[PDB]
């Protein structure tokens, strides 16, 4: 624990730093370091358990991914998730959409080693006000919006979970399945087209991102600062 | 040795009045300097306080010596 | 643009850094 | 100033400092030109700097503070004794005020004048305790005590404050005329008023004579009236009532300033102009009273603050009882006593203050405080078992020390008494504690924690209590010089 | 004066100062802390080439991400933490509508095969937390709330609502005046004329209330300090 240690210690030093600093300020007669502004980190860490995003892999600047969380290329993490990794980590494969609105949790401390983690493997589609908290999606999954996923299922290989739907704990849904309602019970068999359907909706979501990445690097816009300072 | 039981002693007392209010322990990281230099400051001149006042009680005794030899 | 105008506070500060450099004296004179 | 009045600057700086605040706070509390600023906060910021600055003047300054002799010796003498009184003296009023600053501000009440009083009662009784001569020892508790009536009355629109203000100053008042037709008493007997001359004149020579059946009368009625002042727990009527109406601040001023002064005026007085069995036969009955009291009183109280206050009658009781006899070891002990009481009733009060407005007036609000704040709830265990008894602490230690004289000086029947009262206190304090995690009915958590400065002080306090017992050689050997050099 | 000259001088040294205490800090440690940055979160932007068009009486609160071509009217109100993401295809919605916080919208099937899906919310719709609305239609004076979710071309109509989890699916034509739930969506209610009124009456004062925290969400750092420094001491 050496390491959090020296974090203690750099926790120390850098907030006597600031203490100085408002000094120096206040003696220059500048009480600017009171303007309120949310800090809201889109990425952050606790103590070594930072992300870690792929280069080339969107994530909204309003999103919040906090703990171990580890995300791959060709992902997308759009406008308001919550991908948390405290306590059990987070990982995201590629060619996948989390979309606004979703959070992949992971259950706050239970008392045994029960706080299992979360596998999103690539192609996977996550849509609209989605909750993970503590699951395994693998390659070529749909979870069609208004979902939860309970702590214990296993959904795998081309399944699809369809809508305001949640699974409870243990639940497994294999190749060519949907299941719906409270609690998720199957309905019926998937269609090939579907599947690629599946597919080609990873990637238009894939350039989606790519384009409001590129244009969420456009340089601030100072014409709305200064205006905003002017009044 | 007396500076170090000082300073412990003011290092001490500062994260328990950091600790009654329900702040975390080291709140501000520049008073514990400060109240290890406080306790120390105290303990070494209370120890140099002490040994004063041993030496004046006992020139008191001694003068209560002869207040009472003149009795016998 | 070069300098603090509040006259109070500046006296106050005049205040502060003579009672500090007076104690380091004072010490000094220990 | 001329080189005489070398002897008083103490007094003549806290009372300059007290009129110019007076002022100051007069003229910039009523200026149309500011809003219309009440200056509590900053009265009481300086007064707590002039305070501060007595206390420097007066402790670095007393081997030249002896420098009157004579031309004081009309009034006042000043020893070795009155410098350590009067230091505990002005440490205890800094304290309270420090702990009082955010009381003013939360319970809203408007009035500079609180702490113009506090100063201006404080040089009162740095009068009162460098005092050789009854009449002026009866001016300077004048000063004192009407200070007190002027504080006790505060918030008008309250209910309990007029009430216990005038139970306080009638009770006050009727002490100070008894103690009043005592030294007339004496006066009229002895034909002086000064302590040098009475020690001269009844010293020795306390034989019965034609007219000695007088100077009897005007000893025992000083005696009365000093108690009542010390709440002379036959007389002590009214003393729980007004502690509970009064508000905090007062009464843990009125707890811890008067009466260490007062110790040292009883003191200054038995030591010079006492009976054979008078003075000591009117405190030994007292004493068990105190104690006895204390115990079957304090063992049932569903209030908060009148179990505060039963619990100082029984400490002054255990003082009172260290008072016994009068030989060095046991004045020794006395005033360690003292000193121990002073600081753990700071100390209590900083926490019921700091436990103050959510739980306007209860005993059944420790709500959790193990769980809602477990560190307050050590520190007022700790405090509680110290007033009261349990393995080293300062109150165990200081009653021990005080229970050790007096077996060593030849009353073998004040420690059955005192350790029943005290085991009786023991069982219920630590079935009180050990209440404190059975379960909790009501849970009162508080906007109230303890800003910065009752915390910096309790924090000392309670610090110095657990950890006197390592090292507490200093204090018994001030204590020695001090009580030595009373009267040899 | 020149007194103020110097002690700027020394302010500005102690300044650095500190600064450079903060980086020795951040040194100690490293690798782990990630230091704050400015905001960089766009509260209206494009996509393309389509800008926002936002009404000027309307509330966005700045935790509201619109994007794409979103034309919202007058009267109404989009609350915190919302998601009205048109980047696909066109959003409209009415006047007098309000979309009660954290909440989204999106449409997904712009021009494919020739049917094409848009998105539009009729006059004083109210909209409640957590709404998800994806490739809707909902006509003026509906009540669609709390965590309610429409999943394709699904059009309300007309007074009708959906409450309280109602999972409506795969273009489901409300009747016009109803209530449904379920998980799927059954109706179990004919909704009184009085509650009719209380939809509108919901609007309207929901429209007030976004005034005023339109007034309050909209100040700048000196004003917001005088408001401040002015409620202390007045509460005092
Ligand atoms: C190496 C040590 C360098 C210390 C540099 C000076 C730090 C001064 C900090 C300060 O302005 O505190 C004001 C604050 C006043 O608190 P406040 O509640 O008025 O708000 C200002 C608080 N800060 C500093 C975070 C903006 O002081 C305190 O809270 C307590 C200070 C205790 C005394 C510290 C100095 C030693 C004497
Ligand atoms: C230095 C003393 C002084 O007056 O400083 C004024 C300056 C400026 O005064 P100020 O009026 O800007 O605010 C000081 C009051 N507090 C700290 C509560 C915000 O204050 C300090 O330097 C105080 C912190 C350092 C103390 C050492
Ligand atoms: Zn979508």
């Amino acid at each position: 624990t050496l390491g959090r240690a020296f974090y203690a210690v750099g926790f120390w030093i850098r907030e006597t730093g600031q203490a100085i600093d408002r000094l120096g300020s206040r003696l220059q007669g500048n009480y600017l370091f009171q303007e309120q502004l949310s800090r809201h980190r889109p990425l952050m860490n606790l103590f070594d358990k930072y992300p870690s995003v792929h280069k080339d892999a969107f994530v909204a600047p309003s999103a919040s991914l906090l703990g171990d969380v580890h995300v791959g290329p060709a992902s997308s993490i759009w406008y308001g998730c919550v991908l948390r990794g405290d306590v059990n980590g987070i990982v995201i494969g590629s060619g996948t959409n989390i979309q606004d609105n979703s959070l992949v949790h992971v259950a706050k401390s239970n008392l045994t080693g029960k706080v299992l983690p979360t596998i999103i493997g690539d192609n996977v589609t996550v849509g609209h006000s989605a909750v993970l908290q503590g699951c395994t999606v693998e390659d070529e999954a749909f979870i069609g919006m208004g979902a939860t996923l309970l702590d214990g299922v296993y959904v795998e290989k081309h399944a699809m979970v369809a809508a305001g739907a949640l699974v409870r704990q243990n639940t497994r849904i294999p190749y060519g399945e949907v299941w719906g309602g409270n609690p998720a019970k199957f309905l019926r068999k998937l269609t090939e087209d579907e599947m690629a359907f599946f597919s080609q909706s990873a990637l238009n979501y894939s350039n989606l991102a790519q384009a409001h990445a590129a244009e969420n690097a456009k340089e601030l816009e100072e014409t709305e600062f200064v205006k905003v300072l002017h009044k | 040795s007396a500076t170090t039981i000082g300073a412990l002693l003011g290092l001490g007392t500062q994260m328990y009045s950091n600790a009654l209010r329900k702040l975390p322990y080291m709140r501000h990281p520049w008073e514990h300097v400060v109240g290890m230099g406080l306790g120390a400051v105290f303990v070494n001149q209370l120890l140099k306080w002490e040994a004063q006042v041993e030496q004046d009680l006992d020139k008191m005794l001694e003068k209560a010596k002869a207040a009472n030899e003149r009795r016998y | 643009e070069r300098v603090s105008t509040d006259k109070h506070r500046n006296y106050a500060v005049v205040a502060g850094t003579i009672t500090i450099l007076g104690a380091l004296g004072w010490y000094l004179k220990g | 100033m001329f080189n005489l009045f070398l002897a008083v600057y103490p007094e003549i700086f806290i009372i300059n400092a007290t009129f110019i605040l007076l002022i100051h706070g007069v003229v910039f509390s009523t200026s149309k030109k500011y809003d219309y600023p009440p200056l509590v906060s900053n009265v009481g910021w300086l007064g707590l700097l002039s305070v501060l600055i007595t206390l420097l003047l007066l402790a670095a300054g007393a081997p030249l503070l002896t420098i009157a002799h004579l031309f004081r010796n009309n009034l006042f003498r000043r020893d070795n004794f009155t410098y350590f009184c009067q230091i505990l003296l002005l440490l205890s009023t800094a304290g309270t005020i420090s702990m009082c600053f955010d009381f003013f501000e939360q319970e809203r009440f408007d009035a500079f004048e609180f702490i113009v009083l506090i100063l201006l009662s404080t040089c009162s009784m740095l009068f009162m305790i460098s005092a050789y001569d009854s009449i002026a020892m009866y001016l300077a508790i004048e000063l004192q005590s009407l200070c007190f009536y002027v504080m006790a009355a505060s918030k008008r629109k309250s209910e309990f404050s007029t009430e216990a203000g005038l139970k306080y100053l009638i009770l006050g008042a009727f002490s100070s005329g008894i103690l009043l037709f005592g030294c007339s008493m004496i006066y009229g007997s002895t034909g002086a008023t000064h302590f040098d001359q009475l020690a001269k004149i009844l010293t020795g020579y306390e034989i019965t004579g034609a007219r000695s059946s007088g100077i009897f009368m005007g000893i025992l009625f000083i005696a009365v009236g000093s108690l009542f002042k010390i709440t002379a727990v036959p007389f002590h009527m009214w003393a729980p009532d007004i502690y509970e109406g009064s508000p905090t601040p007062v009464t843990a001023f009125l707890s811890i300033a008067p009466k260490i002064s007062i110790f040292a005026n009883i003191s200054r007085v038995s030591i010079y102009g006492s009976y054979g069995a008078t003075l000591q036969q009117i405190f030994c009955f007292c004493s068990i009273a105190s104690m006895i009291l204390g115990a079957l009183a304090a063992m049932a109280q569903t209030k908060v603050k009148r179990l505060l206050a039963y619990s100082s009658i029984g400490h002054v009781g255990y003082i009172c009882t260290g008072f016994s006899c009068g030989t060095i070891e046991g004045i020794q002990s006395l005033l360690i006593g003292i000193f121990i009481y002073a600081l753990m009733t700071i100390d209590a009060f900083a926490i019921v203050l700091a436990l103050r407005q959510t739980r306007v007036k209860y005993i059944a609000d420790l709500g959790a405080l193990a769980k809602t704040n477990p560190i307050l709830a050590i520190t007022f265990s700790i405090t509680m078992f110290s007033y009261v008894g349990i393995p080293p602490l300062a109150g165990f230690c200081s009653k021990f020390y005080l229970f050790f004289a007096a077996l060593g000086c030849g009353a073998y029947f004040l420690a059955p008494v005192g350790v029943v009262t005290s085991v009786i206190g023991c069982f219920y304090y630590i079935r009180l504690a050990k209440r404190m995690f059975f379960d909790t009915p009501r849970t009162w958590i508080l906007y109230e924690p303890m800003d910065r400065d009752k915390s910096l002080l309790l924090a000392m306090t309670s610090s110095f209590i657990t950890l006197f017992f390592p090292y507490p050689s200093p204090l018994f050997s001030v204590t020695h010089q001090m009580a030595l050099s009373l009267y040899l | 004066g020149t007194l103020g000259r110097a002690i700027y001088s020394v302010g500005f040294w102690i300044r650095e100062t500190g600064q450079a205490i903060d980086r020795l800090g951040s040194r100690l440690q490293g690798g782990y802390f990630f230091q704050e940055q400015l905001s960089r979160h766009r509260t209206l932007m494009n996509i393309f080439d389509k800008a926002p068009v936002v009404d000027k009486d309307v509330f966005v609160a700045p935790s509201a991400s619109v994007i794409g071509d979103v034309q919202v009217g007058r009267g109404s109100s989009i609350w915190y933490g919302c998601v009205l993401r048109g980047d696909v295809n066109s959003i409209r919605v009415g006047s007098g509508t309000n979309i009660q916080d954290n909440s989204l919208v999106h449409v997904a099937k712009s021009n494919l095969s020739g049917k094409v899906l848009p998105t539009v919310i009729g006059d004083n719709v109210t909209v409640g937390h957590s709404a998800v609305l994806h490739g809707c239609t909902v006509e003026d004076e509906a009540f669609v709330g709390m965590g309610a979710v429409l999943l394709d071309g699904v059009v309300v109509e007309k007074n009708a609502m959906v409450a309280a989890g109602a999972l409506v699916r795969q273009n489901t034509r409300i009747p016009s005046g109803e209530v449904w739930a379920g998980n799927p969506a059954k109706f179990l209610r004919k909704l009184s004329n009085e509650e009719i009124t209380f939809i509108s009456q919901s609007a309207i004062n929901y429209t007030n209330l976004a005034q005023v925290h339109a007034a309050e969400n909209s100040k700048s750092y000196d004003e917001i300090e005088f408001e401040k420094v002015l409620r202390k001491k007045y509460a005092r």
